[PDB]
């Protein structure tokens, strides 16, 4: 009865040369029962990806509040929104439900279309912004993934490198997570183009 | 007490009908003519802007075309504020539906509830209805390219093309003499800015007094594009049918 | 570990920079010095979320307030405004907050307790190493402390907490507010615990990782 | 309300349901339909806390059956599950949540293509090609994994029905008195008559 | 003319129209009557009918075992006004266990009134009230009027020609005041004191009403074959 | 015409209602005058006590809002306390929640806002009053605020208020041309009483006795009013000169 | 450690400066004396945060009183006191003392401890835990004391609790109340200790 | 007692006017001129201070006021309804925007929110239409410069340069002949000084104008440094001496 | 014009008509009268014994609020009922807060703000009364009169109703020939003769006398009805001086 552990999961998210990537793993579970092996926690509006781990029912809630609060963002702007307005909105959102809150851990991930500066965050299930330059972590195996994280990482990666090493750092962090794996994708993001790779992991 | 001072706003006259209903469509015949004409392959939304001044900027202006979402956007004729008020409640019904059913909204559905609004102002609460006229171009997976109109009252109807605001009695004759079923969106922007240029009460139609904008399928298989025209599109555009 | 300190014309208020969940290090370089207004400004142990929000309403309500007196914000209407806040909801909203400022009346040194007391003070620490840095000014704080001998004092506060408490670490973050002169934030204003060189490059050979699909993400219209 | 099993074959899906109900130590009924048709090509198939499941199923429909009428048009399956999501998640943050379980077996008449969702108490939607919900996953979907096949046809996915069945009357402690069967296809939804 | 629109408007000579067309209503009502004595208080009323088929209207309300009131005017708005007066009682007995004081009914009754001659959207009370009781301080009459005026009297008289009743009562006052420890010679000077009011029509078994209370007497109305003693 | 019944524009783009509540004002026939010195603000207002049954000392048109703001009405008693009270909860209120005694200038803002929302909100009447705020603010200094029932307010060097209004504001006018400054260039508010008591005498052309006048001074961190006999010794001062 | 007595020219408020958070002391130069009026104050126990919070209501209620009806009563001080504490005495934890001076009634003490209720004595003194002391040393207190007798009573009678303490500590702080205006005193722990 | 009037005081006339929003209008009419320039560079705005007596002082009436600091409003019409709406403004600029995106709204949306209470007046229950029009001028990342008026109807239009009140049709005129392109920021300062003489009547100084800019970034202005993304207020509003300064080379 | 028709609404004259009209309803009501003296307040009425049926003496008209202050008013009877009731919540409440009984001038304003309400909306009408009111409280002897308006004022003596300029008259006799001070005891004769006085201008009806009084040494600062042989020596007074 502990609700960010029910359904377990994974996002990682790292910065490179002109670059940022974010991962997940697939596995949708009941405590001990694999239920789904296709449940992705990555989601994009516009050029800015969203990760959440934690209760699955407020993955699926707070991505369609994302996409609702956007969208109306979008028309009344005239323009996409930017990842640091994106984090900012994530953490307003998530704070105004401070006594009943969202059983979530987002991480956001995207490049600003204006000044090209990689951009991640990461919050608590409250709203508060751990702005980083080197990676951000969330879910079930974070223990797993920050030290992995801690000792793989190195600044100023390319984008055919850093997919490399936020990949080991997910599959590694993922095999030693009974409630994480179950297959795995990343999102390699550039300025102008966005490449999504799944991953081969043990099915176990 | 306050009796005194009530206009009524909903009440029937002798003979039937809603005073401020009434009045409110009065106000909308003196707004700037917007055409709506629905083609095969797409729809053409065109509206006269009301005497446009020299020092007025154009490129940075919303006046009459307001997308409601990314497949249906509205045509205004009446009081701004008013319209922009609706507008809002409209894109927000919208994202409201998205978000219960995973689906964008179909046109009727959006159209009707924002039909609904204007209604209950005629019905009840004691307040003026609002000044507005729309025309509702749209598209869904069900009925394909669609017009409505909807206007203080309340009432919508479906539409081949269709006219409101300022000298529609003439407007909707000009379109019925030279609309038919098997008409390209290329041949309904022509017929559109035709129509403007003959019923406008401006001396020659230019592109600083237009807003203009299509909802085609343009883009690559099977999906909706909609374009907000520049003024720069529109000026090319009025030259190209041969009107400048 | 949050200090204040009072000096001759101003007071200073200093900062580390680690956040944690548990025992583990979420945050290496967060910031916990907050701008409630231009010349007050906020440090804050407990929550994270609750400091930093309960920061952001007072200090949106203080600019508001400031825009219809015409007058600069007092450093008490943001105690007496976080005070109220935090009373209302009886602890439920665990900001523990340092709060420091100049304005018209001169320069103010307060500390607020989650559930809604104030204290007055020269020194004052906040947070687990409070112990760790009160330590250190009650040792070596003085009346008629000059501005570099109280960023001093503070910053030697604050380290004693790195140093001695788990719960603090990383880098200092200072934050001067002289009367008749701009408050100067001093972000890292120290930075010693620098990550040392790694033995080996983790650099994977390209082609390491097994893939099985493909495809290119539209992002575009 | 313990056993709700879904299949989703190459041109239907399959919704088998316990006919068990049992309050204290004594079976009251053996012949309980745990289902409630949303629409002619949709069916709901539910199991939880007592009279909450009926409530909700039944609610869930009027619903369904109100936006049939308004719009004269059949909501898509994927439409209905997230609306049926919504209601749940919701009613996990009320003063006294539903705890419904459901399957939701739909053919799309768009799409041409049968569709299967799971969706828990809590708003936790999935689409699956086969699904359960309690204990019923534990002892079936290791066979499901194992004989299931993507382009199986309607007859084919009874018979992997019956192995589930015949695997769940083993090895489980409650006789949940066999199972009421009813598929869903382009021509709509029929049960079958004998299992 | 233009200030009698509602009952929140003051007229030029500072007259509230509204309460006074209310006060109209209550000459047309048919007439009751009521007197006192030191040991007992009597109400006499002329029932009216809508014609021979129908039944005659009841004037008199009892509020408690020890008070009651007769009606001249709006019977609805008596109805309203004698449930308040039962519930004033009933809650003195329930939470005081003390009767209610015929004067703190009287103040309640006038507080009631006056909140519907100050406020929009309202109307004043259509009906005038004689309330009878005995309590802690012997035998009392009460003559209210819509407009909030309440008044203690030994005797008066509401409704069409009360006029006649009155002078009578004023005449008698002297004589009926001192019928102490005698109920039915009380009446007879109330029946006495309503016929004079009476116009071509004269009092039958069913058109009169009497009620009585008093020091070993609970609130008691008589009609039919029992007011027959007193024709 | 309903338009001039309540607040609502007539065709010419006016408010008759807020116009005829400032005509409501000098209803009471009586001015008041307000300068400021060095250190201190003066308020003075004409006291009429034509009834001889009347307790003069209840006699009042001066209110001590907070304990350094004081407050002067042009208007009919019953809306002058109707502002004063609010104003008195206005100003304590403001202490509660912002921690420091509220300015004489944002009081005045806060009155002038209430005032305009009545000439927008129709159930809601103007009051027929004119609020002459003082006090010595900590921030400004010697502080004149003036609100009206139009929602009008603004700071004063000198003000005057009631039917010969403009007669006392040339007067002070004409002397501020003189000494080319923005204030009293006097120490003691004693003097500053002299002075603005001087001004009106001259202005009305009317003789004052003790009890023909109502003072109220602002200093620093308190305002109060003058008694009769505080007034008297003020009044042999100027006689003596 | 808190007490307030009266004497011949008015009446005086002690506390001791010491705040604590189990057995770690917050504040060692604490101001718990609080000014609700300029010749009433009061004396703070029990929760710091529940104290500030009524003392800043009492302030605001008495600077209104001020303003409509002229210079409050201790009385009326106190009783704006209890209200708060009676009402709110489900959610509060403050142990308070009020005195204040009226040229009409000198020097008045009233208590308002945990119940809420509302006592006026010739003084009071509250230790530890919100703890009012009914005799402490009666033959020891006199009617009509002298300024320095009374401020040497105190003085002698915190320094007694803070020597058994651990609660109280630090500074011992006095306010005099007396037609002459209001006094500040202060004594160090090398001056109080010595007794 | 209470708000009886829950009905609507605008309704249209049979010839489909809003009488009280017409008459609104009139109001701003009468009001005193003031008007806006958009430069390539910036935006001014511009009033004349219309004192109302000598004694009062006119530093305390501010009619040119700061919404947010890259966001500035001047208005033509009644001061009271203008200094409420300003409040508005502010107030709506944080509540709506700023506590959920965490930066300051755009001029278009901020103009968008203060037209929303404008028509608000025009339709709910026992209330009259502002009267006022607005001149808001305002800078942001994505929009750059831009200058907007705001009527008592609700509605609102983009400018290159425009004027409202008592000297507009003549103002406005005059502003045709001399706006371009091209236009720096101290060129549309002295033009808006030059569009001004024409309708102020008395004194013509620092004392009687009230002038303010939508320009670069203001760092001496923010009250800190430390934080380099944080560069100060694009609003400046002009001293007394710095228009005496431009009005000898005029 | 059509200013006069709806309450709060102001004429081109800056009057609120309709409060004007409230004063003719309470100068067509019987005469009432208040008289401060050294230690207290006298309030006195006239009551019209329109008929022989009229129970002498238990019609009372002056109302007590709290036990210190006396109340009596000339115009709509029930409106002043309506004015003491929310007088005794104002009372009631103040005493609960502040412990103290209510200052008179603090009661006043209570009152004062009570009634100028009811002249600020159209969905109201204002008061048709006007109530004279006092008592003593720790500054000394109070004596109070309000107005429809919600205007009201200290008085040395008080008078409103059908015979208030007679009243007046005599009232200022009083404080001219009394300088010094008038006694509590002598107050209560005076009021009996003044209301015989302002009689004659409502002589149709006869009368019955109403006086009650609030002193520091008589009545112990509590409000009393003078009764008994007090009040038939006051009355004896009164008819020794008509005649
Ligand atoms: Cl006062
Ligand atoms: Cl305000
Ligand atoms: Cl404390
Ligand atoms: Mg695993
Ligand atoms: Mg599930
Ligand atoms: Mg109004």
């Amino acid at each position: 009865s502990d609700p960010s552990s029910i359904n377990g999961g994974i996002v990682v998210a790292m910065t490179g040369k002109d670059c940022v990537a974010i991962a997940c793993d697939l596995r949708l579970g009941s405590q001990s029962l694999g239920v789904s092996n296709k449940f992705e926690k990555i989601f994009h509006y516009g050029h800015v990806f969203l990760g959440i781990t934690g209760l699955a029912t407020d993955v699926t809630t707070l991505n369609e509040m994302f996409r609702y609060k956007t969208n109306l963002y979008k028309l009344k702007e005239e323009r996409a929104i930017e990842p640091e307005t994106f984090t900012q909105l994530v953490s307003s959102s998530l704070y105004e439900r401070r006594f009943g809150p969202y059983f979530v851990g987002p991480v956001v991930a995207g490049i600003n279309s204006k000044s090209g500066k990689p951009f991640i965050a990461g919050f608590d299930l409250i709203g508060c912004i751990d702005e980083a330059k080197d990676f951000i972590v969330s879910g079930t195996a974070s223990d797993q993934l920050f030290g992995m994280c801690e000792s793989l990482y190195e600044p100023n990666l390319e984008p055919e490198d850093l997919f490399e090493t936020i990949s080991q750092a997910l599959l590694n962090a993922a095999d030693r997570d009974a409630l994480s794996g179950w297959g795995a994708v990343v999102y390699i993001i550039k300025k102008d183009e966005v490449v999504k790779r799944y991953l081969k992991m043990r099915q176990d | 007490g306050s009796r005194r001072y009530d206009s009524r706003t909903t009440i029937f006259s002798p003979e039937g009908r809603l005073y401020q209903v009434e009045y409110a469509l009065e106000s909308i015949s003196h707004a700037g003519t917007a055409i709506g004409i629905m083609a095969s392959d797409g729809i053409v939304l065109a509206a006269e802007r009301k005497v446009t001044s020299t020092l007025l900027e154009q490129d940075t202006s919303t006046e009459k075309l307001y997308k409601l979402n990314d497949k249906i956007a509205v045509a205004v004729a009446g009081l701004t504020a008013d319209a922009e008020i609706l507008i809002n409640t409209a894109r927000i019904h919208a994202q409201n539906y998205l978000k219960t059913y995973n689906e964008d909204i179909p046109v009727e559905i959006l159209v009707r509830r924002l039909s609904d609004i204007k209604q209950g102002y005629t019905q009840h609460g004691g307040l003026r209805p609002f000044g507005v006229s729309f025309i509702y171009a749209g598209y869904d997976d069900r009925y394909g390219y669609q017009l409505y109109t909807s206007n203080p009252s309340g009432n919508y109807t479906g539409w081949k093309a269709i006219s409101v605001g300022a000298n529609t009695s003439a407007a909707q004759t000009l379109l019925q003499m030279d609309y038919k079923d098997d008409m390209k969106v290329d041949d309904a922007i022509e017929l559109a800015l035709k129509t403007l240029s003959k019923t406008t009460d401006s001396s020659a139609l230019t592109y600083d007094r237009l807003e203009f904008a299509t909802i085609r399928k343009g883009a690559n298989d099977g999906e909706v594009y909609q374009k907000i025209f520049k003024p720069q599109e529109i000026k090319d555009i009025l030259v190209k049918t041969g009107i400048t | 570990t949050i200090v204040g300190v009072k000096f001759n014309n101003g007071v200073v208020i200093a900062a580390d920079t680690r956040s944690t969940q548990g025992p583990i290090v979420a945050d290496k370089n967060c910031a916990k010095l907050h701008r409630i207004s231009p010349k007050i400004w906020c440090a804050g142990a407990g929550t994270a979320a609750d400091t930093e929000a309960v920061t952001q309403l007072i200090g949106s309500n203080i600019e508001l307030h400031s825009l219809y007196t015409s007058r600069e914000p007092r450093v008490v209407s943001a105690l007496q405004m976080l005070k109220q806040h935090l009373f209302k909801y009886q602890g439920h909203i665990g900001a523990y907050l340092i709060v420091a400022g100049v304005d018209p009346t001169g320069s103010h040194l307060f500390s607020i307790h989650a559930h809604g007391s104030t204290d007055v003070g020269y020194y004052l620490s906040l947070g687990s190493g409070s112990l760790a840095a009160m330590a250190v000014l009650e040792s070596h704080w003085k009346q008629d402390l000059t501005k570099e001998e109280a960023i001093k004092l503070a910053s030697d506060a604050i380290q004693a907490g790195i140093w001695n408490d788990l719960g603090s670490g990383s880098n200092v973050d200072v934050c001067v507010m002289e009367i008749g002169k701009d408050a100067e934030y001093l972000r890292n204003y120290l930075t010693p615990n620098v990550r040392e060189e790694k033995q080996k490059s983790y650099k994977f050979p390209r082609g390491t990782t097994a893939v099985l699909k493909e495809s290119i993400v539209n992002i575009c219209d | 309300m313990d056993i709700i099993l879904g299949i989703r074959v190459q041109d239907s899906v399959i919704l088998a349901s316990s006919k068990a109900v049992t309050r204290g130590i004594s079976v009251l009924k053996d012949s309980d339909d745990k289902t409630r048709q949303l629409s002619p090509h949709t069916l709901m198939s539910f199991a939880g806390e007592a009279g909450d499941t009926v409530q909700f199923a039944e609610y869930i429909q009027a619903n369904i059956q109100l936006y049939s009428i308004r719009e004269d048009y059949e909501l898509s399956p994927q439409a209905v599950s997230s609306f049926v999501r919504q209601e749940l998640a919701k009613s996990i943050r009320s003063r006294r949540p539903y705890q419904v379980n459901v399957l939701i077996g739909g053919y799309d008449k768009k799409k041409n293509k049968p569709e299967l969702y799971q969706i828990d108490y809590l708003g936790t939607k999935v689409e699956l090609p086969y699904g359960a919900h309690g204990y019923s996953g534990f002892y079936t979907f290791s066979l499901l994994d194992h004989h299931y096949r993507p382009d199986m046809t309607t007859e084919e996915g009874l018979d992997l029905l019956k192995l589930c069945v015949q695997e769940l009357e083993k090895r489980m402690p409650m006789d949940f008195k066999g199972v009421i069967v009813k598929i869903v296809d382009k021509d709509g939804i029929r049960q079958v008559d004998d299992f | 003319n233009n200030y009698d629109g509602d009952t929140v408007t003051f007229s030029p000579t500072g007259r509230l129209f509204q309460v006074e067309y209310a006060l109209e209503a209550i000459k047309q009502g048919s007439v009751t009557v009521g007197l006192r004595s030191n040991t007992h208080a009597v109400l006499v009323a002329l029932k009216r009918n809508a014609d021979e088929l129908s039944s005659y209207q009841k004037k008199i309300i009892k509020c408690d075992e020890h008070m009651g009131l007769s009606l001249a005017g709006l019977a609805p708005d008596a109805r309203v006004l004698s449930n308040y007066l039962r519930q004033q009682c009933n809650y003195s007995s329930l939470v005081f266990n003390r009767k209610l004081a015929v004067e703190r009914a009287g103040h309640l009754l006038c507080d009631k009134a006056q909140k519907n001659t100050q406020s929009y959207g309202g109307r004043p009370y259509g009906v005038g009230l004689l309330i009878i009781g005995y309590d802690k301080s012997g035998a009392h009459l009460l003559e209210f009027q819509p407009s909030g005026n309440v008044t203690e009297l030994y005797g008066t008289a509401i409704g069409a020609r009360s006029q006649g009743a009155k002078t009578y009562l004023e005449r008698t006052l002297d004589t009926f005041i001192k019928i102490d420890g005698n109920p039915d010679e009380l009446i007879k000077a109330g029946v006495e004191a309503i016929s004079q009011s009476l116009r071509d029509e004269s009092l039958t078994v069913d058109n009169l009403s009497i009620a009585i209370v008093g020091k070993d007497t609970p609130f008691t109305i008589y009609d039919g074959e029992a007011v027959a003693k007193y024709i | 015409g309903y338009d001039r019944h309540i607040t609502i524009f007539s065709p010419e783009g006016r408010l008759y209602q807020v116009e005829y509540a400032f005509k409501a004002t000098n209803q009471t026939n009586i001015n008041s005058l307000a300068v400021r010195g060095k250190d201190c603000t003066v308020v003075i207002s004409q006291k009429k006590v034509p009834d001889k049954l009347l307790d003069p000392t209840t006699v009042s048109y001066i209110f001590c809002i907070s304990r350094t703001i004081g407050m002067v009405v042009n208007g009919p008693i019953p809306d002058a306390r109707n502002a004063a009270l609010r104003a008195k909860a206005e100003a304590a209120e403001f202490r509660y929640k912002y921690g420091y005694d509220m300015p004489c200038d944002v009081l005045a803002k806060r009155m002038a806002n209430l005032s305009q929302i009545y000439t927008q909100r129709a159930y809601m009447r103007p009051l027929g009053v004119i609020l002459t705020f003082v006090s010595v603010d900590e921030e400004l200094g010697p502080s004149i605020y003036k609100t009206d029932p139009a929602g009008y307010y603004v700071g004063y060097k000198a003000t005057a208020t009631g039917p010969k209004q403009q007669e006392i504001t040339t007067n002070l006018e004409n002397h501020f041309k003189k000494s080319k400054i923005d204030h009293i260039n006097e120490e003691s508010w004693e003097k500053v009483v002299e002075f603005a008591i001087t001004h009106m005498i001259d202005a009305l052309g009317t003789e004052f006795s003790k009890n023909d006048l109502e003072v109220g001074v602002a200093t620093k961190d308190k305002f109060f009013t003058l008694s009769a006999e505080n007034i008297e010794e003020r009044l042999v001062a100027i006689a003596e000169q | 450690s808190i007490m307030a007595v009266t004497f011949k020219d008015g009446v005086i408020l002690g506390a001791d400066s010491r705040t604590t958070t189990g057995a770690y002391i917050a504040n060692r130069v604490t101001d718990k004396l609080t000014r609700v009026h300029d010749k009433i104050w009061c004396c703070r126990s029990g929760s710091a945060a529940d104290t500030q919070a009524i003392a800043d209501i009492v302030q605001y209620h008495l600077e209104l009183y001020t303003s409509q009806y002229g210079t409050p009563s201790t009385e009326t001080a106190a009783s704006v006191f209890k209200e708060l504490c009676y009402e709110n005495k489900d959610n509060l934890t403050a142990g308070i003392i009020v005195a204040g001076y009226d040229d009409k009634n000198k020097g008045e003490v009233y208590t308002i401890p945990l119940g809420g209720s509302v006592h006026k004595l010739p003084y009071a003194i509250a230790v530890s835990g919100s703890t009012f002391i009914y005799g402490y040393c009666d033959k020891n207190f006199r009617e009509n004391m002298s300024k320095e007798e009374t401020v040497d009573f105190i003085k002698h009678s915190l320094s007694q609790a803070i020597k058994w303490d651990g609660s109280s500590g630090g500074v011992i702080r006095m306010v005099v109340l007396t037609a002459a205006g209001v006094e500040r005193l202060i004594f160090y722990p090398d001056e109080y200790e010595q007794l | 007692m209470t708000d009886r009037y829950s009905f609507s005081l605008t309704t249209f006339s049979p010839s489909g006017k809003l009488g009280q929003i017409d008459y609104a209008l009139t109001a701003v009419k009468q009001g005193v001129t003031s008007l806006g320039i958009k430069a390539t560079n910036g935006v001014v705005i511009a009033t004349e201070k219309k004192s109302s007596s000598p004694l009062a002082m006119s530093e305390t009436l501010s009619k040119v006021s700061l919404l947010t600091p890259d966001i500035g409003a001047v208005y033509s019409g009644m001061g009271p309804d203008y200094r409420v709406l300003v409040d508005k403004s502010r107030k709506v600029a944080h509540t709506s925007y700023k506590r959920i995106y965490g930066e300051y709204p755009p001029t278009k949306l901020l103009v968008s929110e203060v037209a929303k209470i404008m028509q608000e007046a025009t339709q709910s229950g026992g209330v009259r239409p502002f009267g006022v029009s607005l001149l808001i001028a305002g800078h942001d990342e994505f929009n750059g410069f831009s200058l907007y008026q705001v009527d008592p109807s609700g509605s609102y239009f983009p400018w290159k340069a425009t004027a409202i009140g008592k000297g507009s049709v003549a103002a406005k005129t005059f502003l045709e002949k001399r706006w371009n392109d091209e236009l720096e920021l101290e060129d549309a300062i002295h033009i808006a000084l030059l569009t001004l003489k024409e309708s102020v009547e008395g004194e013509f100084n620092g004392d009687t104008i009230e002038l303010a800019i939508i320009g670069d970034e203001n760092p001496d202005l923010l009250g800190y440094t430390g934080i380099p993304t944080d560069k100060g207020p694009r609003f400046r509003k002009l001293t007394s001496q710095e228009i005496n300064d431009r009005l000898e080379a005029l | 014009t059509g200013y006069d028709l709806s309450n709060s609404v102001f004429s081109p004259d800056g009057r609120n008509f309709q409060v004007e009209y409230a004063v003719k309803a309470v100068e067509n009501g019987t005469t009432s009268i208040g008289i401060k003296c050294n230690d207290g307040v006298v309030f006195a009425v006239e009551k019209l014994i329109t008929s022989k049926l009229l129970v002498p003496q238990k019609n009372v008209k002056i109302q007590v609020v709290d036990r210190h202050i006396g109340c009596v008013y000339s115009g709509l009877i029930p409106d002043g009922r309506h004015l003491v009731n929310r007088g005794r919540e104002e009372a009631a409440s103040f005493k609960k807060l502040y412990k103290t009984p209510i200052p008179i001038p603090a009661f006043a304003d209570r009152l004062g703000q009570y009634v100028q309400a009811h002249t600020l909306y159209n969905s109201v009408r204002p008061f048709g009364v006007s109530t004279i009111f006092g008592g003593v409280d720790k500054n000394g002897a109070h004596l109070y009169m309000l107005e429809p308006s919600g205007s009201y004022w200290g008085y040395k003596g008080a008078a409103t109703g059908k015979g208030r300029q007679s009243a007046k008259a005599e009232l200022e006799k009083l404080v001219d020939h009394h300088p010094e001070g008038l006694s509590a005891r002598e107050a209560v004769k005076q009021a009996a003769k003044i209301i015989y006085l302002a009689h004659e201008d409502n002589k149709e009806k006869d009368f019955e006398l109403e006086i009650s009084w609030c002193s520091l040494s008589e009545t112990n600062g509590l409000h009393k009805f003078v009764k008994g042989d007090l009040l038939q020596e006051a009355i004896d007074f009164a008819q020794k001086e008509i005649n």
